[PDB]
């Protein structure tokens, strides 16, 4: 079902602040990379077929079936 | 002799507070300790100098208690509130009689720094990424909570304007600031902005190099004290990767670093760190005293060890040629 | 209550052995319980009084202090020697090891009661108690 | 102001040889002691003491006790060991390793039970490298190449001193240029300890319930860490796997531990689930374990025994002709307890003040003998009291690191004027029983 | 140029103030070492401070941060 496009993610909180499927975890920022980074995680157990978080995102990063 | 110039200086908490009393007038320099972050351009730019810088790594990480990252002789000190004006990080007030005032701008003569923020309200899309990577704890989002960690703000369906389909263009809900008097230009948040919607300009201009190969190992003091976190730890390299090159001990990220000299007033090393700045950014005319100013604060200077003892309880850099 | 118990070091321990087994600084280093505060409270314990440390396999009369080295509610502790050693029990568990860490205790507040030196306590434990 | 470079410090597993020592003129008084922690100081400022035992002392019909020649101990000793049927020699914890030698020969030719501190210390966690072995390191390794540091069940801040600051912690190794801030440092035990106030995590643990975290750990590591309930032993599944991460992405960690484990219910057992978590960290990053032995050369009887019988501790020298060893038959604390000896011999210990008194009182019914340099609470209540040179001060030569480095320790100051050494005395002891022919 | 004080009273000699100064690693610890004095030094067992005129301190904090069993009280004001 659900896909997330690191390619075109920004890790914005805005895709994890609506579900509560989406948890958006940030690893602590560090002037090594100088960026922000982190991952997108999706459980099961919460989501449905709203897909509002589809075009939630500002980017088109994430389709959900 | 004469008692009602009584000078006073009490640690009210956290604040450390400086007193001049008369009979109805008073003089409240007040440093807030919580925000102060070890720099000198509060002791550059005095005027008569009274601002003198203390254990800047200690009080930083919260190992020393009986003084603050600054000492101010209120006996010298004038209440021209130049320090209030030209502090990077807003930790210094004059309150005059009980309030916050400061007459050296009511009549304009000083110029003040151009941080210049601003967020496009009609760019920022409610991100959250501006908020957790600011240094200092300056932005001002006023924005809903939707279920994502509490009770939805209008509801998780309400998040985007649809109509029950498709979405009708843009949501945008709420409205995102940044306070302009705790910014200090690091661009943290202009640099990793999902919309290239913040507009900050950094106060100061010029360069700081980091020879790594003084660094005496474990004395992340800079990386403590630095604001800006700029700074870091150079992570070691796992094994069949290092080819050859060990590693350094401590480097620093140019886009970050506002030219502070927080990192140059801790460091207890010789002359790991070398700061000078060029540019300092203004609104306001210019003044004689600007000049000065300036002078002051854009000579070259570096760490050093064994300073003089005639003045044991500060701070003394190298003056670079 | 059951109050279990540990035994274990000190520097100041370290210090007072290597002073001498019959010194003054050994009494002091070692003749000592540093329990919890709360535990303290609960049972009666006025801080440093002596106190009767009654295991099933011995007792001993120790002065009761509080340690810096938190102990959290329910947990004892004496500097290892003489006196934690007259209230050791000596199971084994056919290891060899006696158990010197992990015994429940039973602690009554008893001051008005001295302290029993190391030359007394295990000379007197033996029958050799000429003093 | 002689001044003495690279001495040996002569009381914790730490065997420190960075010493310096300004004796005085006459090489006979210590003035100044460099470089060394306090408990050592004072071994020293005890070793270069004025008024100090110098012959043997019997014990008289009235109580007292007075002094007696050399040859006549030896005489007595011998006539003794020869006489009784399982005499019990005990100690080497300090001594040097020609000392744990000369001991071993004595015991052979006499035929009773030979053993060590390793019993009642750190023996449990032999009985565990035993069952699954012991991977390990030497300490420059970790000096060197430590990412992250787990202290369980141990406390160096007062029972090793400048254990942090020599191997662990704060030494900017090659690999570890940065110092201590690139080593993460996790202590476990119930206390707050000076250990866990310099580390950075603490595992606040339930005494005894070891063996639950070590499963913990482990099915945390084998992968489906899932299954654990919501909390283990007092500590926080979350927590759990927060320390479980760090060690998985470890470049090159270690594991120290000590009476937490060693002294606590499953003696062993909790050594050796240890020694299995090790072995299978070592699938995805590089663990070694390593047991932080207490006095210098404790780990002296074990590796010279180990070529003498094959056996580190627990010596069943009876037969005459092959030697038995198994801790729950054959350990001093068993045997004084079930009245199994004939005669206990302190060398190098001190029984008296550190044993059960129960089975202190099992083993006084026989005759007691010291070997000590100076009084203690064995030689208050033994039957003769022998003086000998103190290994590191009068009399140098090599001890063993708690990682079975052989350090050589170097001599300060000559014992006084009659004092001999163990070595000397066991062979003096062993050549009088063959004296006596048998 | 701070004021160091260590209560000798309760100084183990652990000697991991001396290894964390990084005023005292700065001669072996660096590349051509710019001043190799010493602010402690473990003498006796416990740590005396050499910096007996407070010239070389820079407040840093990791020696009060090392002690295991708190001991130096770092000074920030003027002695
Ligand atoms: N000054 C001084 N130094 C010494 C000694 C001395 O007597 N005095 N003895 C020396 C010798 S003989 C020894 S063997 C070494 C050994 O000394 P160590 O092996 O380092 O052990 P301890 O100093 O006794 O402290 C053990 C720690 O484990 C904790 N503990 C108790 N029970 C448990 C438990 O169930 N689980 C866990 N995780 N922790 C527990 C204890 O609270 C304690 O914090 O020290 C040596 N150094
Ligand atoms: N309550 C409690 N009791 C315990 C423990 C516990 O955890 N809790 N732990 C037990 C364990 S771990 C052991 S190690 C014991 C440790 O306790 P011990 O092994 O007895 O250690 P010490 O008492 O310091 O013994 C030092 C004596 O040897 C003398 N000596 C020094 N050098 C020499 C030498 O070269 N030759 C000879 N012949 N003598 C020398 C010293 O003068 C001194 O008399 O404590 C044990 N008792
Ligand atoms: S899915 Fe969209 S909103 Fe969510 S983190 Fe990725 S880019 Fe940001
Ligand atoms: S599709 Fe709907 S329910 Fe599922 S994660 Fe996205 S917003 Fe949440
Ligand atoms: S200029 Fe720097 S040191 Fe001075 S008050 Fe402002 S933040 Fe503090
Ligand atoms: S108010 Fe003026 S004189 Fe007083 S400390 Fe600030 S800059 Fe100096
Ligand atoms: S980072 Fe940019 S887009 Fe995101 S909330 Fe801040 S201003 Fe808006
Ligand atoms: S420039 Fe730095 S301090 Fe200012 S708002 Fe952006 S992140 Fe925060
Ligand atoms: S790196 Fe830049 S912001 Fe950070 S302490 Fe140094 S000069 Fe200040
Ligand atoms: S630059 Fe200064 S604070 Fe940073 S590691 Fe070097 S000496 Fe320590
Ligand atoms: S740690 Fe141990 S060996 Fe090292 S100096 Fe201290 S007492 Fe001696
Ligand atoms: S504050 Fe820093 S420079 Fe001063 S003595 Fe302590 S570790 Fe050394
Ligand atoms: S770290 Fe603390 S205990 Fe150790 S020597 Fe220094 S002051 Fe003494
Ligand atoms: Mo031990």
């Amino acid at each position: 079902e659900f896909k997330v496009d690191d390619e075109k993610c920004t890790k914005c909180g805005i895709c994890g602040n609506l579900c509560e499927a989406i948890n958006v975890l940030h690893k602590p920022f560090s002037p090594e990379i100088g960026k922000v980074e982190g991952e997108v995680i999706w459980d099961e157990a919460y989501c449905d077929g709203c897909n509002v978080c589809a075009e939630a995102c500002p980017s088109e990063a994430i389709k959900v079936t | 002799s004469t008692l009602f110039p009584k000078y006073s200086k009490t640690t009210d908490g956290s604040k450390v507070i400086m007193e001049q009393r008369l009979l109805q007038q008073v003089n409240n320099l007040i440093l807030d300790n919580d925000i102060c972050t070890g720099c000198g351009i509060c002791s550059e730019v005095c005027p008569e100098e009274a601002i003198s810088v203390g254990a800047v790594g200690g009080v930083r990480r919260g190992l020393v208690d009986d003084a603050a990252s600054i000492h101010v002789d209120e006996t010298k000190c004038s209440y021209c509130g130049v320090c209030v004006i030209m502090c990077p990080f807003s930790a210094l007030a004059l309150k005059v009689d009980g309030e916050e005032r400061l007459p050296i701008l009511e009549k304009e003569g000083f110029p003040t720094y151009d941080k210049g923020t601003a967020i496009d309200q009609d760019k920022c899309v409610r991100c959250n990424i501006c908020d957790d990577v600011c240094p200092r704890d300056a932005i001002d989002r006023d924005v809903p909570l939707f279920e994502g960690e509490d009770k939805e703000g209008l509801a998780k369906g309400q998040a985007v304007e649809l109509k029950i389909r498709t979405v009708v263009g843009q949501k945008k809900l709420g409205n995102v600031n940044i306070i302009d008097e705790d910014c200090c230009t690091c661009r943290w948040c202009a640099i990793n902005c999902p919309t290239e919607a913040i507009t900050v300009n950094k106060i100061f201009e010029g360069e700081i190099t980091f020879h790594a190969e003084k660094c005496p190992g474990g004395c992340s003091t800079c990386v403590d004290v630095c604001p800006a976190n700029a700074i870091y730890l150079p992570t070691p390299k796992p094994a069949k990767d290092m080819k050859g090159q060990i590693e350094a001990k401590i480097a620093v990220n140019k886009d970050f670093c506002i030219l502070c000299g927080a990192c140059v007033n801790a460091c207890p090393g010789e002359d790991i760190i070398y700061l000078r700045r060029d540019s300092v950014k203004i609104k306001g005319k210019e003044t004689d005293l600007f000049k000065k100013i300036k002078e002051k604060l854009f000579t070259p200077r570096t760490s050093k060890v064994k300073e003089q003892p005639s003045l044991a309880g500060s701070v003394e850099l190298k003056a670079v040629s | 209550k059951t109050l279990n118990m540990i035994t274990q070091r000190a520097v100041e321990e370290g210090i007072a052995m290597e002073i001498g087994k019959t010194s003054r600084q050994y009494f002091d280093a070692c003749s000592i319980i540093e329990m919890n505060e709360q535990d303290m409270k609960e049972l009666g314990i006025m801080k440093n009084t002596n106190v009767r440390v009654k295991s099933e396999s011995g007792e001993v009369v120790v002065k009761a202090v509080v340690g810096r080295q938190t102990c959290y509610p329910g947990l004892c502790h004496i500097r290892q020697g003489v006196w934690a050693n007259q209230v050791v029990p000596p199971r084994t568990q056919s290891t060899g090891a006696p158990q010197y860490s992990g015994f429940p205790v039973t602690v009554e507040p008893v001051p008005n009661e001295r302290l029993k030196t190391a030359l007394e306590l295990v000379q007197g434990a033996v029958g050799m108690w000429k003093g | 102001p002689k001044v003495i470079e690279n001495v040996g410090c002569p009381y914790c597993g730490c065997s420190c040889d960075d010493v310096r020592i300004t004796v005085s003129d006459d090489g006979k008084d210590i003035l100044e002691v460099e470089n060394v922690c306090a408990i050592g100081t004072e071994i020293f400022k005890h070793g270069c003491s004025k008024d100090r035992i110098r012959l043997p002392r019997m014990r008289q019909p009235d109580g007292s006790m007075k002094d007696i020649s050399y040859e006549e101990a030896i005489d007595w000793t011998a006539r003794h060991l020869l006489k009784a049927k399982k005499p019990l020699m005990y100690g080497f914890g300090s001594t040097n390793c020609e000392g744990q030698a000369a001991a071993a020969r004595v015991m052979e030719i006499a035929g009773g039970m030979l053993d060590n501190c390793a019993t009642i210390c750190h023996g449990p966690s032999f009985l565990a490298i035993f069952d699954n072995g012991y991977p390990s390191c030497t300490l420059g390794e970790v000096k060197n190449r430590a990412d992250v540091i787990v202290y369980w069940g141990s406390n160096p801040a007062h029972a090793h001193p400048r254990h942090m600051s020599r191997y662990s912690i704060f030494p900017r190794g090659f690999f570890t240029g940065k110092g201590q801030k690139k080593r993460t440092v996790i202590v476990i035990d119930p206390r707050f300890t000076d250990t866990a106030n310099v580390a950075d995590y603490h595992l606040q643990v339930k005494q005894g319930h070891d063996y639950e975290l070590f499963n913990a750990f482990r099915m945390v590591i084998h992968g489906h860490g899932k299954d654990l309930p919501d909390e283990v032993a007092g500590i926080k599944k979350e927590t759990i796997l927060e320390v479980a991460e760090i060690m998985k992405n470890a470049r090159f960690g270690t594991t120290f531990f000590g009476m937490g484990l060693t002294h606590t219910d499953g003696r062993n057992h909790n050594i050796d689930i240890a020694i299995s978590l090790t072995r299978d960290l070592n699938k995805i990053s590089k663990w070694t374990i390593m047991a932080m032995r207490g006095h210098y050369n404790i780990a002296g009887p074990g590796v010279v025994w180990s070529w003498t019988f094959g056996f580190p501790y627990c010596l069943d020298l009876t037969k005459q002709n092959h030697a038995h060893m198994n801790p729950g038959e054959t350990s001093s604390v068993d045997m004084a307890m079930r009245d199994e000896v004939d005669m206990f011999i302190n060398i190098g210990t001190d029984a008296a003040a550190h044993f059960p008194i129960p089975a202190v009182k099992q083993l006084k019914k026989h005759p007691w003998v010291t070997i000590d340099p100076s009084i203690n609470m064995a030689s208050e209540i033994s039957d003769l009291h022998i003086p000998v040179c103190i290994c590191g001060v009068d009399v140098g030569g090599i001890v063993y690191r708690m990682d079975n480095v052989p350090i050589q320790f170097r001599k300060v100051i000559e014992p006084p004027e009659g004092v001999m050494d163990d070595e000397t005395l066991l062979n003096k002891i062993a050549d009088r029983m063959e004296e006596l022919k048998a | 140029a701070f004021a160091v004080h260590v209560n000798m009273e309760r100084c183990t000699g652990c000697n991991n103030c001396v290894v964390a100064c990084p005023v005292n690693a700065l001669e072996l610890n660096t590349v051509n070492p710019s001043s190799t004095d010493k602010i402690y030094k473990v003498i006796n067992g416990d740590a005396v401070i050499l910096d007996v005129k407070h010239e070389l301190c820079a407040g840093c904090g990791i020696c009060v941060d090392a002690c295991p069993y708190d001991v130096i009280q770092l000074s920030g004001q003027p002695p």
